[PDB]
């Protein structure tokens, strides 16, 4: 004696019958490489594209590397980016940045690694500084230097990893972003003795921390 | 247009970006029209372009299925008629007239079900003679669904059905890097080698 | 019998090959350039024709075996570049012992960005301070045993992320070695 | 045209070779249509073909039965009407008119549907006088189904109905050879003596 | 109070209240030859149908065996067929050739028994060689001779076992076999004494092994 109730015969498409009872599917076995979680996959180091100028479509694998050469002088800007894997620019080349499509609203703390790839006979320095969300971009070296910097050379250390404290954003066409600035200076011109090349390449590496996580999925 | 207030300061929850939610929702995958009465589908996941990125992520994938058939007159409408939805065995014979013995035949499965019932829902299990599908082969099938109107009359009613498929026990190995080009062909992954569109966008300088 | 000379290892999803001929196998040498794209290798193709492992591959039908993969690459320290070493299993195009070479190297001439190649197990050969590279390469498949004369397990990629530089006078031509060793090899013909 | 590539390795169950799965499924039995209302049908296992060759594989065979009526007018569609299925057990008087006595007996079961409701279900059990049913008496039934549209009146819709058959707790004996002749009567097993059909097919040569 | 789902008021063929609740079935008895399942069925030797020759339709009795005879050399093949129960050929006539049709898939080892039927007065030797599948059918007796095989003479046993290691089947109009080829050869002249016949015949007969295995069923 039961009276039904409303929200039946209503097909709900996120809410059966097997149709071969007598049918036993093989048994598994063991493939390495099993993934659990998304976030495995977003904790990997990933090519930044960064030097996404409008005349290298032609040829994008010079988008991969921004160059430093011997003919600048001290002090000068060298690149700089925002940390924004959600957005379009030079983080839509990463796994995370494609990853953070399919979803809503993320938040947790990044982490960026820069490689140099010059000669072996070349040694100099390179500031990397962390402008925090809501500030703007540093005029100058010495303003650059005060906030948080790390000093990187490549005459002992050919690897040097920045980390980002903590980024978040809302999907709503605007998100609410909190981001912030990375810049590179020259600390010192690029020196290099007589026979070996006078330009050098840098690549930079990013991929997510323990903390990540995301919320509600979308559909690019 | 980017702002900058309204900043979030608490991690969510990890459960939620497991293999399992990421298809759990069910989406279409078809759209089946009758104005010969055989439409004989054929199940597949490289059919619309959305589904066949999200899941070309890995290379072995492990799954089950649930279908549901909403079915209706093409201007919404539906009237008092029976239909036949019959699933072909991947190995089974394949109906190739509106009155051949394949209809009859035992082994392969069939429900019949009215328009104003409620729409029907099957579950199809792994089917596949490995451990699990794979969508890259670099050697040298689900099975196949036909819809028929049941009667040896001529059926005086347009036919319009639309299929949806939901992923129940989803287990993934090998991740692979997700395409960023256009697709050509439901089989091969070619590309057009004219022009190739850069991952990201661009912009002046370098320091702007 | 092979012996070799040398002075980091990466093991592919973490897993040591193991049960369900080995010896070093030394490839030709590929010529780097300042203009090269990049290279590539399928597996077990290029061991097929190759001594006693391709004649034990060309007439016993089932095959299972792992791999472990040494590559190297000889400069002077005044050369400069970077290089991307990183398998990809289930390699489709869009060759034989010798290799072939790549023609759209930033979509690995299969529709998929060169930048998310470091999701596979990769390692980094920087002429500025490392000249070897080693992964070791499980068995990787939906079946037991299979044939080793139409399946393709997985295939190798080595492409010059940084394009080779050097000052006019110096040799043009870096060489590049590969060393192959197959470990845990079954045939059940 | 067969390949070589792509062994299975792997042993399947055993489970799915059984004697309960090798008759489990349900498949249609014959077809019944009303352009004299009663159509008196009779229920049997030597109907179609490709049923009474797996079936005489064993000799003695017990089982039961379960029915399912799916009716609908020739061109698909469904009015409301009442309809009503009588079920003559082995040994009960059969039906001669639509207004015979039979129809109003009290001892003969029977279901009162119509063609709106889901169709109707019924389950038959072992009704033999002897401990299990055989396909071969070297010496010298199951019951009777009557179809009939309820009413005095004569209902003005065409009635076509098929009716289906699945076989539960099946038990064999005495396992014979299979028959490898085109059939000739439903009754006695009779081949045409003029020509023989050898079971295989023919090639050139042996060593070809 | 509850709201039905999607998948209500539909028949489907694969998924009951009794019509004679007072009827009580007659009891069984016990019937000698009872089957559990059809793999015990799979397990008994019958007769295959090797010389399935275009002459023979006619005289079908003829089928049956394959001659031997005196006017025969010595190195010359005398049969050759390959192990394939589901297609067409000489596994048609086998009861497991019959039952592999109305499944799909099946994978196991098959065992072939040879049986002689000439006069005692009679002797000789004859090789049986079986080719491993994805190889060629062996050109000659010395090549035959070093892969698998048993040297069967009439001498001393009228029979011999013949162990097919495996085969496997994946039925799709094509399916994916792998078998062997079964080869017979003359290692000796078919020698005999004055008054015993100069031809004799041979009876093949083949069965599954205890692991084989069938899957998904279909309908001839």
């Amino acid at each position: 004696p039961t009276e039904l109730k409303p929200g039946t015969n209503q097909f709900l498409t996120t809410d059966s019958a097997p149709i071969l009872p007598g049918f036993h599917p093989t048994p598994p076995i063991h493939i390495p490489g099993e993934v659990h979680n998304l976030l495995e996959i977003c904790r990997v180091e990933t090519i930044l594209e960064v030097n996404n100028l409008k005349t290298n479509e032609t040829t994008p694998m010079q988008r991969l590397c921004f160059p430093v050469s011997v003919q600048s002088k001290t002090g000068e800007l060298c690149a700089a980016f925002r940390a924004d894997p959600g957005r379009d620019g030079p983080w839509q080349s990463t796994i995370l940045g494609q990853l953070c499509r399919y979803y809503t609203q993320w938040s947790g703390s990044l982490e960026v690694t820069f490689m140099f790839a010059g000669s072996f006979m070349a040694t100099g320095k390179m500031l990397i500084a962390y402008t925090p969300p809501g500030g703007n971009v540093p005029a100058d070296r010495i303003t650059a230097m005060l906030g948080t910097h790390v000093i990187w050379d490549f005459g002992l250390q050919s690897s040097v990893t920045l980390v980002v404290p903590w980024i978040s954003n809302t999907h709503y066409y605007f998100d609410y972003y909190t981001t912030g600035i990375i810049t590179i200076w020259y600390q010192t011109n690029y020196v290099v003795p007589i026979g070996a090349p006078t330009t050098a390449y840098i690549v930079a590496l990013a991929a997510a921390q323990d903390n990540f996580t995301m919320k509600l999925c979308k559909d690019t | 247009n980017l702002i900058e207030t309204r900043c979030v300061l608490n991690h969510h929850s990890t459960q939620e970006t497991a293999i399992g939610n990421f298809f759990s929702r069910a989406g279409l995958v078809s759209i089946i029209t009758m104005p010969d009465g055989y439409v004989n589908w054929d199940i597949d996941l490289m059919g619309y372009a959305q589904l066949r990125r999200k899941c070309e992520l890995f290379t072995y994938m492990r799954f089950d299925a649930e279908f549901t058939f909403v079915v209706a007159k093409p201007n919404g409408v539906l009237v008092p008629q029976l239909l036949q939805y019959m699933y072909v065995p991947p190995g089974a014979p394949k109906p190739t007239s509106r009155d051949s013995f394949a209809w009859q035949t035992a082994t392969n499965p069939s429900v019949f079900v009215k328009m104003t019932d409620p729409p029907a829902q099957v579950s199809v299990p792994f089917m596949s003679p490995a451990s699990a599908y794979q969508w890259f082969y670099d050697g040298y099938m689900m099975g196949t669904f036909s819809i028929r109107t049941v009667g040896t009359e001529k059926s005086p009613h347009s036919i319009t059905l639309r299929v949806y498929m939901r992923i129940k026990h989803v287990r993934a190995w090998i991740p692979r890097p997700l395409r960023n080009q256009p697709y050509l062909f439901k089989t091969n992954p070619n590309y057009k080698g004219n022009d190739i569109k850069c991952t990201s966008t661009s912009r002046d300088k370098i320091t702007t | 019998n092979s012996t070799i000379t040398t002075q980091n290892i990466v093991i592919a999803y973490g897993e040591w090959p193991e049960y369900c001929v080995n010896r070093f196998f030394t490839l030709d040498t590929k010529s780097w350039a300042k203009d090269s794209k990049g290279w590539y290798w399928k597996f077990p193709d290029v061991l097929t024709e190759v001594g006693v492992f391709g004649q034990n591959a060309q007439f016993h039908y089932l095959y299972r075996s792992g791999f472990c993969v040494h590559v190297q690459c000889n400069a002077s320290k005044f050369h400069q570049g970077a290089l991307l070493v990183a398998v990809l299993p289930e390699y489709v195009l869009g060759p034989g012992q010798v290799g072939a070479v790549l023609t759209h190297p930033y979509v690995l001439d299969a529709g998929i960005p060169l930048s998310q190649l470091t999701v596979c197990p990769h390692q980094w050969i920087n002429l500025r301070t490392n000249n070897c590279a080693t992964i070791i390469v499980p068995y990787m498949n939906t079946v037991p045993f299979d044939s080793a004369l139409n399946h393709c397990n997985f295939g190798l990629l080595v492409i010059p992320v940084v394009p080779l530089d050097f000052n006019a006078g110096a040799t043009s031509e870096i060489p590049i070695t590969v060393t192959i060793a197959p470990m845990c090899a079954e045939f059940a013909g």
